[PDB]
RNA sequence: CGCCGUUAGUUGCCAGCGGUUCGGCCGGGCACUCUAACGGGACUGCCCGCGAAAGCGGGAGGAAGGAGGGGACGACGUCUGGUCAGCAUGGCCCUUACGGCCUGGGCGACACACGUGCUACAAUGCCCACUACAAAGCGAUGCCACCCGGCAACGGGGAGCUAAUCGCAAAAAGGUGGGCCCAGUUCGGAUUGGGGUCUGCAACCCGACCCCAUGAAGCCGGAAUCGCUAGUAAUCGCGGAUCAGCCAUGCC
């Protein structure tokens, strides 16, 4: 029963990476749990628009992490040998716990 | 700011409590948003070059 | 009301807790 | 063996559960009235009932998410007439024109800012 | 309102009454969007008005917004000259807020206590033709003729 | 209404100074810059002169004002 | 005060971010720091080469730093001998291994970082600023492109009061997401002041 | 009834008329009518005789309250006036001890204004 | 943001049965709520009337109907507008000081005046007790459950949480009960005396908080004057950024 938190800064190359983690089968082989949604944080940054005064511009910035979940019940080994060199995102994260 | 006033760079500041933060990229003592190191005038500058990898224009 | 530093409302408005609002 | 509409109403769910019955509401492993307790509106959560004569042919169990109380009982408002259409979609006729099935869109307005409250604007001096 | 005429929106029924001058009332006596308590004045004072009089206080309630509403008022006009307080028709529309409007304040300036006793008061005293609601409505109405000269400026 | 809990405060550079002028007789003025130090029972004798971001002060030190800080008898600002 | 950056703008749909890596909120304030180092040691020593940009990507502690430059001759050197000491410079500034890769840029007229870049370096050069505006317009107008425009700051010839000169032709609908709007910004660092050169360039829609 | 040197709280409920005495407030009431066994609520008047006697015998003397505090008060200002400390010269001023503004917002410190000639040669301000 | 569908079941449940140490706690399933990716949905498309047309008025169906609600988004130009103290940057200027380091002081000074606010002057109220419903956020040399000591701030101990799972966290107005009874009051919390806590090398100048006592002015404000057309104003609490701490009632 392996558990994997996914977490990006984009959720197009989540998404589309989380379903290439979920390539054991689409349901013959070990369970699959689907790309689980698991809500996103968003740290906002608000900044005054000019230097030097005019208190009243401001302008709002946000950077939103997307967590994903999926995990997998009953692990063959051949399922974990395809989570070797078989990726391709680069803003995607990889937490790995059992 | 001085370019003199980087004794920030004073990696013991003695106390520290006299330890403080400024921009890593301007120098600018007062705005400097911990999470990127830099001021707010530098963020929104790095923001719409598209540098600050996430960060995106909000609006809700 | 709000000003009061020994009330309710006073200790509400003024983050805080003590004798005049417990914290529980 | 039961029916069951929705209903949102400005960040509060109500989930209606409508069983054939004694007129017995229940909302959130409480009685309707020791929920809605002293709450001149509560009433008009069950304004659905009243006007399609089933005040007390039906139980109803809602489970109630969010919010505050008074948006809860529009939410539980909307999920009851709802509940009431999918169990004879001919009640739309006693129900539509009262307005029981619209959904009340009317939320809460962002904060802008320079202002202090969306629209409540600083006030100035010297013009 | 420069653009279209703007419509008056449409206050859901009371509760207890059924009825709508019933929600606008209360909703004059509302303060700081506390509606529950102010419903809970408006009954509370109709509970008064029946162990007071034998009468039913919804037609106590009418009988006392109608005894208060103002037939004839002024509105200042600026001609070619200054300021001329040109008496005006009242529309119905307007006699309504008024008459509420009047009620509510009238109730404050009472010496009870309890506040659904000062609506309780206003709104019998009212309807038996007295109460200073009434006053400042049968004072509205003389200012009007009396600038009678000026009711050639008709609007 | 002020704050020394279980700690209590005094700069010790001033403090193993006068201590040390506890041993014979009172050095008639002592040149501090640390406004900083809380009164000892042990001042109550020598003058000491504290600072001002301009002047150095004769305060004289009574037993009467031994719980208070120095800079409290060196005022700061001058008015009128 | 008026207009956003137009890259900034269309930051979440048609143009995608310089760096674009992930990071925690212990780990984001150090890699950003030295991601700009990179930056720096690239747009000073790359400038023969003419570098638009620089794509930075990071990973299992490794870096992937995809410089874009018109002319990848100057970026190689002695059949190696360039590639190799600035993939090493890097290696000293970056503790964690880089990996240099060099982009050809098909049409630098039609990327507004260079198309600007031209101008700012003429400027400097004392070529005449309204020529080199409209000129430069048309190199970028005759090498394909559905709009292009170009912006000259102020002190146009050492004159005294600081102006600004335009030039600019097809479309160029900046209120429009649905754009693709390069943009670019250049100096000019003149004898008697400092100009900004501000390049845009339209194409394509959806 | 007599409680404290010349007070006399009457005819409200017992602790609230306690806070008439000086140095008694709403917490040293409670405390009082808790450590003397008197219901809070009850008028003074009906206050046992009995009552208004262990009532006494505690407040006046467990507490510098009365005069024998407006003068520890007043001769403890009089300390901090005496040495060289600034909290003195602030109360010798008149002005605000605790380290306020007085830029402007004295106004409790200093008594009412005392208005100036503000120019010589500028607009109507 | 509002309605609906498909994908997705370590958050969600008298939906449906089993168990209960009556907590979705347990088996168990994802229907529902939600979470968040991708889609549908609106078109003056349909009907009636005016119109040459664009469109206008109305009416159905619909969650929503003519721009459904709110953001982001600001033209050629204007102001020789703001900013060389964020950053660049031409010129001019200083170069045992117009650079540099300290310690202390200042930026916090008070006879006065203005702006923006906060808290009020109370009974549609204030106090105490019990009890009910949020959203958005933040958390590692951090949030701190729970336990013990203290009136308390807080100290000692200690669980969990790299957090849809642990914590900040109590939402508050509201509801039920009791008290106050027209009073400068059980309204208002300014001032001042005292005793403490914590942060920091250090709180005199100049920190925040807790406790005791003190309990000012203020009974709704002249001339004038500001905001707001709908989940708006009014009102009530909550969070973050900055930050050891905090003068935040500011701001987002
Ligand atoms: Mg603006
Ligand atoms: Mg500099
Ligand atoms: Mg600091
Ligand atoms: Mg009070
Ligand atoms: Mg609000
Ligand atoms: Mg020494
Ligand atoms: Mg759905
Ligand atoms: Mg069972
Ligand atoms: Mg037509
Ligand atoms: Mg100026
Ligand atoms: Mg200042
Ligand atoms: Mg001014
Ligand atoms: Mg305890
Ligand atoms: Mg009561
Ligand atoms: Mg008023
Ligand atoms: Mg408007
Ligand atoms: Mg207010
Ligand atoms: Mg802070
Ligand atoms: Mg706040
Ligand atoms: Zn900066």
């Amino acid at each position: 029963k392996i558990r994997i938190k996914l977490r990006g800064f984009d959720h197009k190359t989540l998404d589309a990476s989380a379903q290439k983690i979920v390539e054991a089968a689409r349901r013959s082989g070990a369970q699959v749990s689907g790309p689980i949604p698991l809500p996103t944080r968003v740290r906002r940054f608000t900044v005054i628009r000019g230097p030097f005064k005019h208190k009243d511009s401001r302008e709002h910035f946000e950077l939103r992490t997307h967590n994903r979940l999926v995990d997998i019940i009953n692990p063959n080994r051949k399922t974990i040998e395809q989570l070797m060199t078989l990726d391709l995102p680069t803003g995607v994260e990889i937490e790995i716990k059992t | 700011a001085r370019k003199a006033l980087i004794e920030k760079a004073k990696r013991t500041p003695k106390f520290k409590v006299r330890a403080y933060t400024r921009c890593v990229r301007c120098g600018r003592a007062r705005s400097v948003y911990r999470f990127f190191g830099l001021c707010r005038i530098c963020l929104r500058e790095l923001a719409h070059k598209g540098q600050l990898p996430g960060v995106r224009k909000a609006s809700w | 009301g709000k000003g009061d530093r020994r009330t309710r409302r006073g200790k509400i408005w003024r983050g805080t807790y003590g004798k005049y609002r417990p914290r529980k | 063996e039961q029916y069951y509409g929705t209903g949102r109403r400005k960040e509060a769910v109500a989930r209606v559960f409508l069983r054939p019955g004694n007129g017995k509401v229940t909302v959130n492993g409480q009685d309707f009235n020791e929920y809605f307790q002293g709450l001149v509106r509560a009433v008009a959560a069950l304004e659905p009932l009243r006007a399609v004569d089933a005040l007390g042919r039906f139980d109803a169990y809602i489970t109630v998410r969010g919010g505050g109380k008074s948006g809860q009982i529009d939410a539980i408002k909307l999920g009851i007439a709802r509940a009431l259409v999918q169990y004879n979609p001919d009640y739309r006729a006693k129900l539509k024109p009262l307005g029981f099935l619209t959904r009340d869109a009317r939320v809460v307005e962002r904060k802008k800012y320079g202002k202090h409250k969306a629209r409540r604007a600083p006030q100035y001096s010297k013009r | 309102a420069r653009r279209r005429r703007a419509e008056v929106r449409q206050l859901q029924p009371d509760l207890v009454y059924g009825d709508v001058l019933v929600t606008a009332f209360i909703n004059k006596i509302m303060r700081d969007g506390k509606k529950n308590l102010a419903a809970r004045i408006f009954y509370d004072a109709c509970k008064i008005i029946q162990e007071k009089t034998g009468q039913e206080p919804l037609k106590v309630f009418k009988q006392a917004v109608e005894n208060v509403k103002p037939r004839m008022e002024v509105r200042s006009r600026r001609v070619g000259g200054a300021n001329y307080q040109v008496p005006m028709e009242v529309s119905p529309r307007r006699q309504q807020s008024l008459a509420l409007r009047w009620l509510v304040q009238a109730a404050n300036q009472r010496p009870e206590r309890r506040a659904a006793v000062r609506i309780a008061h206003e709104l019998m005293d009212a309807a038996e033709g007295k109460g200073g609601a009434v006053k400042k409505k049968e004072d509205v109405e003389r200012m009007a003729e009396a600038n009678r000269a000026y009711a050639h400026y008709r609007w | 209404p002020r704050s020394l809990k279980k700690g209590v405060f005094v700069d010790d550079h001033l403090l193993e100074k006068v201590l040390e002028l506890n041993a014979k007789g009172e050095k008639r003025l002592i040149k501090t810059w640390s406004r900083r130090s809380t009164i000892v029972p042990e001042m109550v004798g020598h003058t000491i002169a504290v600072y001002n971001g301009k002047q150095h002060v004769p305060v004289y030190i009574t037993e009467n004002m031994v719980g208070h800080k120095l800079g409290e008898f060196a005022p700061t600002r001058t008015y009128r | 005060g008026n207009k956003i950056h137009p890259i900034g703008f269309r930051l979440g749909i048609t143009r995608d971010w310089e760096s674009r890596w992930y990071a925690g909120k212990k780990q984001y304030r150090h890699l950003l720091l030295e991601d700009q180092r990179i930056r720096g040691l690239l747009e000073k020593e790359l400038y023969s080469a003419g570098l638009a940009r620089v794509d930075i990507e990071r990973a299992a502690d490794n870096v992937a730093v995809t410089v874009h430059v018109a002319k990848p001759g100057v970026v190689i050197g002695r059949g190696g001998e360039r590639i190799r000491v600035l993939r090493e410079e890097l290696a000293k500034l970056t503790g964690k291994n880089v990996a240099l890769n060099v982009q050809e840029v098909q049409n630098p007229n039609l990327s507004a970082p260079l198309v600007a870049q031209r101008v700012a370096e003429q400027i400097e050069r004392r070529f005449a600023v309204r020529r080199a505006i409209k000129q430069a317009v048309q190199r970028v107008m005759e090498s394909g492109a559905k709009g292009a425009k170009v912006i000259v700051s102020g002190r146009i010839g050492g004159a005294e009061q600081a102006r600004t000169e335009w030039a600019a032709q097809g479309r160029v609908p900046l209120h429009t997401l649905r754009a693709n709007i390069d943009y670019g910004f250049a100096l000019a660092r003149t004898t008697y002041g400092v100009l900004g050169v501000k390049a845009y360039i339209f194409l394509g829609e959806v | 009834a007599r409680i404290a040197g010349v007070e006399i709280p009457r005819n409200k409920r017992v602790d609230v008329a306690l806070t008439y005495i000086y140095g008694i407030g709403k917490a040293r009431a409670k405390e009082a009518l808790e450590k003397t066994g008197i219901n809070p609520a009850t008028r003074v008047k009906d206050l046992t005789e009995a009552e208004v006697v262990r009532l006494r015998e505690y407040v006046e003397n467990t507490w510098k309250l009365e005069g024998e505090l407006r003068a520890e008060v007043a001769a403890n200002i009089k300390r901090l006036m005496d040495i060289g400390c600034y909290r003195g010269l602030r109360h010798r001023r008149g002005l605000p001890v605790r380290g306020q503004r007085t830029r402007t917002n004295a106004r409790t410190r200093k008594g009412p204004r005392k208005t100036v000639a503000g120019k010589k040669k500028a607009p109507r301000k």
